[PDB]
């Protein structure tokens, strides 16, 4: 053109990728959003979001994992919550006395002296258990010497309900459709959101559980694969099924402290004592575990691929965990993890349930009356490389980020700053 | 919708402009965390929202959405050719490219609405 | 008319029904406002509302007090305040102890700790005898939970608090002095915030409250239902005296570290018992009169009141809290009759908030007989000819107090944008 | 005074109308409930406020209070006669007859200003 | 510079005027005091502001920054003559002096803009 | 001219006096601004804040400190975040125990519970005589009040923290170097974020402080009563340093869950007395210096220093916070004239904040020996020629070491809105 002006234009869309603070929104439909299921209505929405549209032509931008936001956010958002959960019921200190025990080898029979309603008098109470939370004929609970427990009292339920993370006011959520997205590199097939799909912020080691697959085959995700560190993360084309039970009919009694304030504990096994074990079928974990080793041998140039029991450690870290229930599991998977490229697995239980981040306070889990089932849909493994040894695979774990960053994958979150300058032919 | 023309040419997505004016504020919004941690998000887009109107007020466009202004463009803000642009690039793409030079054409802007302020006002002051 | 344009006016006056957060605002004079009175300036503005003006012409709204809102507000405010009051203080845990009692008041002596939590002391206090549950004896609390003193410098003394509306809403008042409660009131008046408001809680009648300029007003959703409370209003009020003329003393006991507990001494000079005062001329001309007008509603049946229905001691007596001192008095004597006076009462330390909900509270005891002077203003009756006329006094929610003032208010949401036609043009 | 013409005609209350403007914003306004429970108050009678504000401002009318505006008028919004309703009717009676018809008003009105505005700068871009 | 001409004559801090108007908004900015008490500061920054846009805007001022009006400048509110204060007096002095007479030029303007309006309205519509 | 019309200019620069509340910026440059450093960034901006520039020409405004509101705002915020900061921490009430004691510093014995709370064990800790009060002891705190440990992770050094005005406000300054508090300064300027303030606490004299570039300056608000105190700016500094040769030791006493208690051990080597060192020369020079400047004030007098006004010993002694520990000296020898040094110290582990009105503090003992070097630069004295000349110095209240630095500022609000009468038209 000859001469050309300045025009402004206001509502133009661009954007900035950029860090915010993003609300949580539920998705409850009864009375159970004001019961507390930990994040309940009491620190998000309530619930109906809109749905998810608007496909975008064109778009590229590049995507990232392994440095994103939501899962530090959300990381921090579960730390805060649960702790402000926890807070408002006991303080179990009393309960640092001498415990005379004697004992079915998991469960010891303890008896104590403990206030009732009256400060002044005393009472003799038993109560079983188990020998994990015990520290030695004189015993005493494990806590004493770390810090005070904090009884999870009733009326919260550690049932992981879907809660969608919606945008606040300006920015917006960014999605990748690309079905074998890796995690990294521009996404062309993108797609706006209001706010995301239901996340069940489960937590568990060596495995996932109830989490998203992957509509195409089984997916596989790291930061760097010439690095033998890292965690790989693993999506299942499609979920095996697993089943867990307790059979031992238990019961559950009350045993009252100072002011109107309870503790349970586990009183005696009604019937015949049998071990709690975990069920897997073994028919579709060959196929899957086949399947991922064949996919594995690809990025790894024409190996051969094997899986080994985990490194151990801590039982937490060298065991898969639950939270079901009520319930707390530890169950072992040496069984699992035996090849190259049903099934019943013997597990055992606390009721003295540090974080499993290990930064969490103490807390303790009562017990929970009458035989518990627990049925799980795996849908990801957490494996970490070791061909004499890289063949070998060991399952891996300890953070709860992990368990998260495997479904915001897909995710960014972009700042809209519409105000934008073009030339043309102007004047005022 | 919102951002339904992202990825159109300049002179496509030039159309509607309130999709993304009407967004900016709009939305479904004891003592808990819960509470500030709202309230720090809100008040935030309100403070980003009113910032971009007084800057559209010093520039006289408050109101309008397309205006014109009287600040020349130099050659050197872009090479590529100023025809082109309008029928080829993405807004993305010319945001990328122009905002090195932003702070100086801002500039210019504001008092290049204040000169003729004074025009105005000297005509029967 | 011929061919009209859309026009878009800003700033028009048309309303909708609202669901918002109500400010209170204290009426206070000096630092009082600071003296935490439960409602102090801590809580919300400190004093000098607006008057209330802007009578409104050929208006109508569509009232109602059942399915008002702004008592569940303010039962919402109650219930905080009450909380964050009794947080900071004790905590009478170490009370929960061995008391050995002997003899409406047992002596009752108990082992407790000096400063020095190794050493111990005995000590000896007086307490009523409905707070204490068997010659050895606790307190009622520690079979349900642990108190909490009503330390001093909280005061319950029923200030008036004004309610006022947010920023972007307003409040519209009924004055049709015969608004029954429900239907439409044309003689409507905005109200940039409510007349003094006493917040007293209180059974079996009203007090201090609002009476009517016109004749007695008979209230409540559905007659035809024999459930609900009838809340009257009286013409005149009726004045009424209680007072505690037992010169009782009060002594300190420490616990632990820098902490105190306060307990009934010994009763100095003669005892007597804690009564109340009614005029009778009064009490039956204004019974006489709420039959006379009830006759209406029941179609020329006769009417008898009775004695209430009994239960609970809270229930089934009037409850004063003034002087700092909870009060629970017969009213079987008062209820007697068709279509002075001294009544007994007992007193408690122990007090379960009166909504049921609420933790534990102690009421500290107060040195020197203590007097209190009222004003009886409305009652609470339930409807039970020969069982159609009998009517029983009626107790119940905290609300049920308060809705006999929140009546006349709505909250209205404005939206000013309306669009009109004409001949228009750009 | 603030709303003293709530009950006068549409023709009466329609002089002024700076009282319903003003009220809007304006007003005598350790961790305590007071705080969050007044501060959100505050922020919705704000966020209401602009929402308004904006409203009029992609309709062109922005700084105004009564504008006239390029929308016809179809009679099948009001049977009732257009010379009647400017001396007759209170305004609430006019909104709870047409507040069922506004979506469609303003989703015309956006379309509508917008054929003022880009033609009004194509004059010049275009020419 | 912000109050960079403070002391300036009338006619000299005249110029500029985006900045003085510019800084009245922006800047650098578990449950602590820290979070309410300065929130409360932000919201009242945003009212005070919103308050002072919205009486412009009643004037018909709004996007304007120096702005004629019609109300005449009777002499009672100034005996010191009329063509001096523009290169004497500082803003400061002036403020000093008419703040006492504020009201009425406020209350004047905010109706002298309707009746601007009243010929605009009666043109546009009544034809 | 002829016929005018008002004109409406936005953006004018007229301010009015203020009263807000301003916040709190931190000058950190590591991870100690997330270490808790009482003013960490958990409770104020994290750092950098913009230079100070804008000098104004012709202005003036009437300056004051002695009513200034930004002492009383930062007395408030520093009471509250102190408060908070020892609420988390324990809770030293096993403590009130009956404690044995033999032999400064005596050998307590006592009983405490082990982790398990049925089971007991004997432990020993040396504690300072004036934190103890009777051959049985205990702590002075069981008859005050619950005592609460500075548990570690809290440093005490005053770091320098910035105040800026919120958004619509602006902060005023007198650069005027002989200002002597009030009436009008002329060197006016614009800041937006005020210098580094040292939040320092210390009676009798002002430590680390601001100087000011010309001679000596001398403040008060009425020299002609005898009652207020004067705070004087040295033009130049005295260095002074204080030890505690002993080496203590600490150990670690464990108390029912996971919750510790430091105290000192045994005196590795041999014992000496903490001490303070102030240079004779510089400050015989300083003090004649301040004498000579007095007398301007004071028509041709002689003047004098004499011994403090005596009472309790932190009124009559001087006392730092040097290295988590908290010192006693006494200031006997410093003044004694008219118009080395070594001084004896004593040091406490019982703190009651300095106002009075904070709660009680045990501050843990640090192991190792202490060295504290500071600049003296300002003192406090009071006006007692016989009795005209001798100057008492005095202090007790924490907000005079704050109205030091403070006054050179001043808070405006803006008033951008501004009416002017010139030819116009519509
Ligand atoms: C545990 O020991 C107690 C004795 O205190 C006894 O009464 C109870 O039956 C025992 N229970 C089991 C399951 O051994
Ligand atoms: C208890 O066990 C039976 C049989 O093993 C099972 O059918 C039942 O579901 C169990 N109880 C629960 C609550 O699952
Ligand atoms: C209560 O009993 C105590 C004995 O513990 C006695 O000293 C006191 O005089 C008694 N008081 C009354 C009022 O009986
Ligand atoms: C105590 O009793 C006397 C006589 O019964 C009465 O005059 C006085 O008012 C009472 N004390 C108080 C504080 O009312
Ligand atoms: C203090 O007394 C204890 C005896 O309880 C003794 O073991 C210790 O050596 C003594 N320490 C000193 C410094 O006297
Ligand atoms: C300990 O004392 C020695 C000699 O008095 C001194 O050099 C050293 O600095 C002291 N320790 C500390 C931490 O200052």
């Amino acid at each position: 053109a000859e001469n050309l002006w300045v025009t402004v234009y206001y509502g133009v869309p661009v954007w900035k990728e950029a860090k915010t603070t993003l609300f949580c929104a539920s998705d409850a439909r009864a009375y159970e959003k004001e019961v507390h299921n930990v994040w309940a209505t009491h620190a998000c929405v309530p619930t109906d979001p809109s749905p998810q549209e608007l496909f975008l032509e064109n778009v590229t931008e590049n995507f990232n994992m392994w440095k994103n936001d939501m899962v530090d956010q959300m990381h921090e958002d579960i730390i805060s919550l649960w702790d402000q959960s926890l807070k408002p019921c006991v303080k179990l200190t009393p309960l640092c006395v001498t415990l005379i025990c004697s004992n079915m080898g998991e469960m010891k029979n303890c008896s104590f002296n403990t206030t009732t309603e009256i400060r002044d008098k005393e009472k003799k109470e038993y109560a079983l258990f188990y020998k994990p939370d015990i520290v030695p004929s004189e015993y005493r609970l494990i806590n004493c010497n770390t810090s005070a427990c904090t009884q999870a009292c009733p009326k919260v339920t550690f049932e992981p309900i879907p809660i969608h993370y919606c945008a606040p006011a300006g920015y917006a959520i960014l999605k990748c459709n690309n079905e074998t997205f890796n995690g990294t590199g521009p996404c062309s097939n993108v797609s706006t959101v209001q706010c995301t799909h239901g996340i069940r912020p489960v937590v568990s080691t060596q495995l996932l559980l109830n989490g998203s697959l992957a509509e195409k085959e089984i997916v596989i995700r790291s930061e760097n694969l010439t690095n033998n560190a890292k965690i790989i993360i693993v999506h299942l084309n499609t979920s095996v099924e697993i089943v867990c039970t307790r059979p031992g009919n238990n019961t559950r009694k009350s045993v009252r402290i100072g002011p109107g304030q309870t503790f349970y504990a586990t009183g005696d096994i009604i019937g015949d004592i049998r071990q709690a074990h975990c069920n897997i079928s073994e028919k579709q974990w060959n196929e899957t575990l086949q399947k991922v080793g064949k996919e594995l041998q690809k990025h790894f140039p024409n190996k051969t691929i094997k899986y080994e029991r985990s490194a151990g450690g801590d039982m937490e870290i060298a065991t898969h965990s639950f939270n079901c229930g009520g319930e707390f599991f530890y169950c072992n998977t040496s069984k699992l993890f035996n090849g190259t490229y049903t099934i019943t697995l013997q597990c055992r239980i606390k009721q003295i349930i540090n974080m499993w981040q290990g930064v969490g306070r103490c807390m303790y889990a009562p017990p929970i009356a009458g035989n518990i089932t627990c049925k799980s849909n795996i849908t990801g493994l957490l494996l970490t490389r070791d061909n004499k040894t890289e063949e070998t695979f060991r399952p891996a774990g300890g953070d709860m980020r992990d368990n998260w960053r495997s479904e915001l994958y897909k995710y960014k979150v972009v700042k809209i700053e519409p105000l934008g300058v073009a030339p043309t032919r102007c004047k005022r | 919708g919102f951002l339904g023309a992202a990825g159109s040419t300049m002179g496509a997505a030039s159309m509607t402009l309130t999709v993304q004016a009407r967004n900016l504020l709009s939305g479904i919004v004891k003592l808990t965390v819960w509470g500030i941690k709202q309230l720090q998000a809100r008040v935030l887009a309100v403070e980003r929202y009113l910032r971009d109107q007084q800057l559209l007020g010093i520039w006289g466009c408050s109101g309008k959405l397309i205006c014109c202004t009287n600040v020349p463009w130099n050659s050197s803000w872009s090479n590529r050719n100023l025809s082109e642009i309008w029928d080829n690039m993405t807004w993305l793409q010319w945001d990328k490219e122009i905002s090195n030079y932003t702070q100086i054409i801002y500039g210019l802007l504001e008092e290049s609405q204040n000169q003729q302020e004074k025009n105005e006002q000297d005509l029967l002051a």
